[PDB]
RNA sequence: GGAAACUCAAAGAGUGCUAUGCGGAGUGCGCGAGAGCAUUUCCGGCAGCAGAGAUUUCAGCUGU
């Protein structure tokens, strides 16, 4: 706020206007600018879920090795985690507490597998996009960038069609077929 | 105990009184050292009080070969007896700061009132004043000192090698 | 750990501590002028002079 | 109806030029200014651990030290920037402190030198220059004293006579010199004390009361006639040269090391002696020594007083310097450094700024003695700040947790070790007494600064 | 000598209803004797005071003090106040919640919608207007204008001086009303839940997680003098608070139903609580004594406010009267409306201003002006109260006219001031002090059946 | 700032000024205004010997209304007050202060 | 997407800037004096006189 002189450092050390410790390095900030995350509280809606399954987890490993009940559920949530793409592959129950990340929940967001697939080039031209509404997922049109998809629906994400941006890359590559209206 | 100083300059002979006595076992300090490079507390300790310039530039010459040569001349005396009080006795005899241990005793004859100081303390407030310079005397003067001392030295260059006319 | 244990050693109780602490003496809440007289060492010496041992009276 | 409001007028607050100054209007209402009390105590905080984080009192040492070891100290008391330093394998200087570095040196006497001081001496036979060189004296082991002149250079008067200007001889050996601080007349401690001056090579007088050495001796500075001197009898004993006799001597537990004049009191002086603390004593009343010293773990080697009067500085065997107040009895503060040992002789410069500490491993240092004051002239705004922020510590000096940052310091766990096993030992003797206490009719109080005077010449 | 503001001046001390010691009988008597010529030259300083305050008065006898339009000032008063009293108009976000700074130069708009904006508003300068979308109860500058914290839906907010966010409060899990102790460094929090929560907002620390016991806090208020937060809950309870200890200090009973506003005199010594009981009360604070109580006016009086110079806000929904001399301690100064039957005994109010349909949410006074910054529904609102304001404010702390350089060194200055969380005290005047036990006097060791009397001996 | 310890040097003397009839307080308070813009201007930076002429001046009349007032209230040529030395001591460290700030000039000389 | 300013906000560095502390006397001392001590010793009152000085200011007397 000054770059203090010598002795009114020595004098105040711990005093941090902009970095406090409850801010944990400001890590909701830095992934919301790398993810482009439009609202506020999608960090902490996200991070209630890690939580969440970590607690979940830490209670199914607590339960005893031979019943049903626990070795169904935890293969349960393993491959629900699974059908939303959280994961990659169908791991461990130790990558329940070192894969699933705020940032992996994230990746599984419309704007970056929509940059992660070449659809856009960057994500703020995603959420552009899809606020504009040109994509959709199957069937239906997409209008918020908080869908995020599932391990299912990572294949029909593609454009409305009429979307422009669509006939100017057919009328790119010159196969603009116009009979079918786009 | 420094009274008084006198410096020697192109244009004519200034002579400071002192106000605060520099520090005598600390005077190798930083903060010491660094207090004669700050103008505003350099003025602490040293207020001008007397300033007569030379009349002429001959007379400028002449003065410049009495101080090399280590003599008094006598706009120095006028000087120098305007400004020093004269003392009684013994007992607190009147002190100068000079620059030169030759000028020393030459004005101690001209002056038995007066006593002369040449060491660390006085060439070190010395070259203060000479380093602020003409920021001291706020513009009672009719000279400036670099154009002033080009002049002077080629004349005195000029005198000491007896360069010739024609 | 902010008020004091006993009563320091030039006072005697708790009246008089108070009444030497009654008057802060920041130039905030006091003058300059009082300022500057209520705060000034008992002793004040001139920086750069040796002192001599005092050899009053009669000189 | 009269309706007026503010007239904030934008002029006399804001300046009309962009070079001058505006005001600073200003209300000196209480109920403006909420907190006092806690506001100003935590600028007391934020001062003490100011001074604790600028408390940076080493200087610097002046010279490549000596050979063997500072033995003597003696500064003029004349001049600021000199004084004269001898060690014991035989070799003198005398010490320019402002460039820090000798004038000249010399290998004076065989053995040790045991005392020296500095002179403005009155020959019959001469006006006796003392501005264009300047003189000390010294005696020693060799049963010798040698009064020596200096080519100092600090005036510019003139342009040759540098060592020994005469020898004095005395049959045994010798121990401590002071001179009267007129009429050129000195005196010497040695196997018995001798009065004499510069102009005749024999003792004007024998001094002593019996047959015992005198350890160190010392005039006065105000009242010159009279001095003091201690004796391995354990022994104060106080001469006048106007009556030319001792006249009083007390005995105490453990020998004095060192005395020392008061320079504004000017009948009180200090000693310091072997038993680990100092004893500012009265002259006229030699049986109660008013004031005692107290915080030391080893024998107190020797002691002056500021010039200020209020203020002394010890030194003492354990390899440790420290300062106190006059009339408090505890450190103000202490001083040491790991190169420094064994430390004999502390003097206070002339301006009560700086201390100068010769120790035993050879070195004599500077020391200043506000530890966290800086010795610059200073603007006023910040001369206002440090004495208010002075003034403001001496007030919330009793807070418990300003006075515990006040009062850490860090010693040497050489001394850390013998103070809390000197403070267990003390809670015992205390608690024994108190038992004793408890049952015995009369075990009577003494008071401590009566506990450790054995005796007294002349009680009434 | 005499100085008529010297009992304005003196300062009391601990007393019993003389000595031996020569030394500490001539330390005393020049201690007290530099303190009565201390208190005589700080009070000769009302020479060097620049102006007065303003007022008004009616020099007649049929004309009143409240009944005066605002129209009828704005023209007869200077054009620069005249110009001062501004009113936006805002009508699409909520209603707004009005905090200027501890100086009268910037000013902090929230929307209850989403829409808040610190600006100067001597200066028409927009410092960080920000929409956010959800809803934002109340709202504070923290030390200067470079720091504002918001109290939005659920976590509190604070604020950079161009609208970006710096802190979302993992603590603070809700809010409803914010304060700034300004010389600690502390913004203090309390809402639905009850938790008052301190947050030292220098380090960035909390401090006390505080419970309350009594459901949420209806009305927090600042005492200005001690730095004690006096919270009104739903019991009618108004118990005032520190950070050091989890009991409340004192638990004062003011009104009946929930309590609906505390404002607290700058001088610490007087108290203006309203209830939903419709009733007001005036309290004496450092004798803790009902002073006077308003009962039954004609509507819950909403909020109250008290400027610098003793001066009485009551917002009775769509109303703003302002009573002076209503903080004395008489039984004249209990404010009223009526002089029944033109009875010279009573407050018949300084000044009055009917709204036009728009319930104001809070009242604020400017400090060193002479007008008060009300907000109401459809925007904000100058109005020009002729004797609302210290003239004679004080530049060495804050300052109307401070540019950037004195701002940040007056910040940095308080940064270094800070005033520990702990001595928040029920009385400032109690740090000097020795303990209540370790008793006065010092002690300096020295100190510390005839046949039975037949059958004695056995 | 020591504006403000000139400021306040010059309170006893209209306080004496005040408390005997002569001045009231509300045009005391405008010379002390006046007083303390020109104290400002003159030992702010940059200043200017004019700025100690001007000052100089208003004493001067200062002075003279004092005097004029002394005689037609009071009917007496002087109060024997503290302020009929102290306005031209004033004036004279005004001047002492100018001459030492600013010994060039000769026409304040 | 790049560029104008007296557009504003926030930091940093450099250059400056001074940054800047009862009285005339008289009366006896302090080695021609003020650097302190101490005051009824006359005054800092009234008009006039007449010597001056730019109507209002000083120089010596009457009473006061």
């Amino acid at each position: 706020v000054r770059k203090l002189k010598h002795h009114e450092q020595k004098l105040l050390k711990k005093v941090d206007f902009l970095e406090w410790k409850q801010d944990q390095g400001h890590r909701d900030t830095q992934v919301m600018r790398t993810y482009h995350i439009q609202n506020r509280e999608d960090y902490h809606k996200y991070n209630r879920i890690c939580g969440d399954i970590r607690r979940l987890a830490n209670k199914l490993s607590l339960l005893p090795p031979t019943d049903p009940f626990r070795r169904k559920h935890e293969q349960l949530l393993l491959d629900k985690l699974y059908a939303m793409g959280v994961l990659t592959t169908k791991s461990k129950i130790s990558d329940l507490e070192n894969k699933v990340t705020v940032s992996a929940i994230c990746r599984r967001r419309l704007p970056v597998i929509m940059h992660r697939l070449k659809m856009a080039e960057t994500i703020q031209d995603a959420v552009k996009f899809i606020e504009q509404g040109h994509v959709r997922v199957g069937p239906n049109l997409i209008n918020d960038p908080a869908y995020l998809v599932t391990r299912n629906m990572e294949d029909y994400v593609t454009w409305v069609d009429n979307s422009k941006i669509k006939k100017t890359l057919l009328r790119y590559r010159n196969q603009i077929d116009d009979f079918d209206f786009s | 105990p420094i009274e008084y100083l006198l410096f020697e300059e192109p244009t004519g002979y200034a002579v400071f009184k002192v106000k605060l006595q520099q520090d005598d076992i600390g005077s190798r300090l930083k903060e010491v050292q660094e207090q004669i490079n700050d103008f505003g507390a350099f003025t602490k300790l040293i207020e001008l009080v007397s300033f007569a310039p030379f009349k002429g530039a001959a007379e400028a010459l002449e003065n410049a070969n009495d101080i090399s040569e280590g003599l008094v001349s006598e706009s120095l005396k006028a000087i120098l007896d305007l400004n020093l009080p004269k003392a009684s006795s013994k007992k607190k005899n009147i002190t100068l700061a000079i620059s030169d241990k030759n000028l020393g005793p030459s004005i101690k004859e001209e002056f038995p009132y007066v006593d002369c100081i040449s060491n660390e303390l006085a060439q070190d407030l010395i070259r203060g004043v000479r380093l602020h310079g003409e920021k001291l005397f706020k513009g009672l003067q009719s000279g400036d000192l670099e154009r002033a001392q080009l002049g002077l030295g080629h004349a005195y260059s000029r005198a000491k090698v007896k360069f010739s006319v024609q | 750990k902010y008020q004091s244990s006993a009563v320091p050693f030039p006072f005697e109780n708790r009246e008089q501590y108070e009444r030497s602490l009654r008057m802060p003496i920041g130039q905030e809440w006091t003058s300059r002028a009082s300022h500057q007289e209520l705060i000034k060492p008992r002793i004040m010496t001139k920086p750069g002079q040796v002192i001599d041992p005092l050899k009053a009276p009669f000189k | 109806m009269k309706i007026k409001t503010i007239k904030r007028s934008a002029d006399d607050y804001v300046p009309v030029k962009s070079t001058q100054e505006s005001q600073m209007p200003r209300n000196l209402n209480p109920e403006l200014h909420p907190f006092e009390r806690a506001r100003e105590y935590t600028k007391a905080l934020n001062a003490t651990k100011l001074e604790r984080m600028f408390a940076k009192p080493f200087v610097g040492q002046l010279g490549y030290g000596h050979r063997d070891g500072v033995y003597a100290i003696a500064k003029n008391y004349g001049s600021l920037n000199k004084l004269a330093t001898g060690s014991a394998d035989g070799v003198i200087k005398y010490w320019n402190m402002s460039t820090r570095e000798e004038f000249v040196s010399f290998k004076a006497h065989y053995g040790l030198v045991t005392g020296l001081c500095v002179t403005q001496p009155r020959f019959h036979d001469k006006k006796p220059d003392l501005k264009s060189q300047n003189f000390m004296l010294s005696c020693s082991d060799d049963k010798t004293v040698k009064l020596w002149s200096i080519n100092v250079d600090d005036y510019s008067n003139k342009n040759n006579e540098e060592g020994l200007i005469r020898t004095f001889d005395g049959e045994s050996a010798f121990q401590g010199i002071d001179s009267h601080r007129e009429n050129s007349t000195f005196a010497t401690g040695g196997a018995k004390i001798h009065l004499w001056d510069v102009n005749r090579l024999k003792p004007v007088s024998d001094l002593s009361w019996g047959a015992d050495n005198i350890t160190s001796l010392k005039f006065n500075q105000n009242e010159t006639d009279i001095l003091a001197s201690t004796g391995s009898d354990n022994s104060i004993v106080l001469y006048d040269l106007r009556t030319n006799s001792p006249t009083q001597k007390i005995v105490q537990t453990m020998r004095t090391n060192a005395i020392c004049w008061n320079p504004m009191e000017a009948f009180n002086f200090v000693t310091a002696n072997e038993d680990h603390n100092a004893y500012y004593y009265d002259m006229r009343n030699l049986s109660r020594s008013l004031n005692v010293f107290k915080d030391h773990v080893s024998a107190v080697m020797d002691v002056d007083f500021s010039p200020t009067g209020d203020e002394i500085v010890t030194g003492s065997y354990d390899k440790s310097i420290r300062i106190y107040k006059t009339n408090h009895g505890h450190s103000r503060e202490i001083y040491h450094t790991k190169r420094m040992q064994h430390v004999f002789q502390v003097k206070y410069s002339m301006d009560s700024k700086y201390i100068i500490s010769g120790s035993d491993d050879g070195n004599v240092r500077l020391w200043r003695s506000k530890a966290w004051e800086r010795s610059n002239v200073k603007t006023t705004r910040e001369k206002n700040k440090l004495e208010y922020d002075e003034k403001l510590k001496e007030r919330f000096r009793h807070m418990p947790e300003i006075k515990r940052i006040s009062r850490h310091r860090h010693v040497p766990q050489v001394i850390k070790k013998a103070q809390e096993i000197k403070n267990i030992e003390l809670s015992s003797i205390k608690r024994r007494e108190a038992n004793e206490r408890r049952t015995r009719k009369d075990m009577p109080y003494i008071s401590e600064r009566k506990k450790q005077i054995v005796g007294t010449v002349h009680k009434y | 000598k005499e100085r008529e503001n010297q009992n304005k001046f003196e300062r009391s001390t601990y007393t019993n209803n003389q000595t031996k010691d020569k030394k500490l009988r001539a330390g005393l008597k020049k201690i007290d004797e530099q303190y009565k010529k201390a208190v005589s030259s700080a009070a000769a300083t009302d020479y060097l005071l620049p102006e007065s305050n303003g007022y008004l008065e009616p020099e007649n006898e049929l004309e009143k003090t409240f009944k005066v339009q605002q129209s009828e000032i704005k023209s007869s008063v200077d054009v620069s106040t005249a110009n001062k009293a501004l009113d936006l108009s805002l009508k699409e976000f909520g209603p707004y919640h009005i905090k200027y700074a501890k100086n009268g130069t910037h000013l902090l708009i929230t929307g209850r919608k989403g829409h808040v904006a610190s600006m100067d508003w001597r200066k028409g300068q927009l410092r960080a207007e920000l929409f956010l979308n959800e809803t934002c109860h109340s709202a504070t500058y923290l030390q200067n204008e470079q720091y504002f914290a918001v109290a939005q839906k659920k976590y509190t907010f604070i604020y950079d001086h161009e609208g970006t966010e710096l802190h979302r409060l993992k603590q603070h899990i809700e809010a409803r009303h914010l304060d700034f102790l300004p010389y600690h460094y502390l913004l203090v929090t309390a809402g639905e839940t009850g938790w008052l929560k301190y947050h030292d907002v220098s380090t960035g620390q909390l401090v006390s997680e505080l419970r309350t016991k009594a459901g949420p806090t209806m009305a927090m208020a600042q005492n200005p003098w001690n730095a004690v937060m006096h919270l009104g809950h739903s019991n009618g309870t108004v118990s005032l608070w520190s950070p050091s200890m989890p009991e409340p200090l004192v638990k004062l009973l003011s009104a009946r139903g929930p309590v609906n506003s505390i404002a607290i005199d700058r001088s610490g010594y007087y108290m203006a609580t309203t209830g939903a009981d419709r009733s007001m009360k005036i309290w004496d604070i450092r004798n803790f004594k009902q002073l006077h109580s308003v009962e039954s006016l004609p509507t819950p009086g909403t909020n109250v406010s008290i400027s610098d110079t003793g001066l009485l806000a009551l917002s009775r929904g769509p109303h703003v009267t302002l009573w002076k001399d209503a903080l004395k301690l008489s039984g004249d100064s209990k404010p009223c409306f009526g002089s029944m039957g033109g009875n010279p005994h009573r407050n018949t109010p300084y000044m009055s201003h009917l709204f036009a349909g728009n319930k104001v949410e809070n009242l604020g006074f400017v400090p060193f002006e002479d007008l008060l910054g009300v907000g109401h529904q459809t925007g904000i609102t100058n109005l020009i109260v002729p004797g609302a304001g210290e003239a004679n404010y004080d530049a060495l702390e804050l300052n109307p006219f401070e540019t950037k350089k004195q701002r940040q060194e007056q910040e940095v200055r308080t940064l270094l001031n800070k005033l520990p969380a702990d001595t928040i005290t029920l009385d400032p005047n109690s740090i000097g002090s020795v303990d209540k036990r370790s008793s006065t006097i010092r002690l300096n060791a020295k100190d510390l059946d005839v046949i039975e009397e037949a059958l004695s001996r056995f | 700032s020591k504006t403000r310890y000139y400021l306040e040097q010059c309170i006893p003397e209209m306080d004496d000024l005040v408390e005997k009839g002569l001045f009231t307080k509300n045009e005391v308070s405008l010379i002390m205004k006046k007083r303390t813009d020109f104290e400002h201007r003159l030992n702010s930076r940059g200043s200017s010997i004019n700025d100690y002429i001007k000052y100089i001046n208003y004493e001067s009349n200062v002075n003279k209304l004092r005097a004029k007032r002394c005689k037609r209230i009071l009917q007496v040529k002087k109060t024997n007050s503290l302020s009929d030395w102290s306005i031209q001591q004033r004036i004279g460290f005004i001047y002492q202060r100018g001459t030492n700030k600013f010994p060039q000039d000769l026409k304040f000389w």
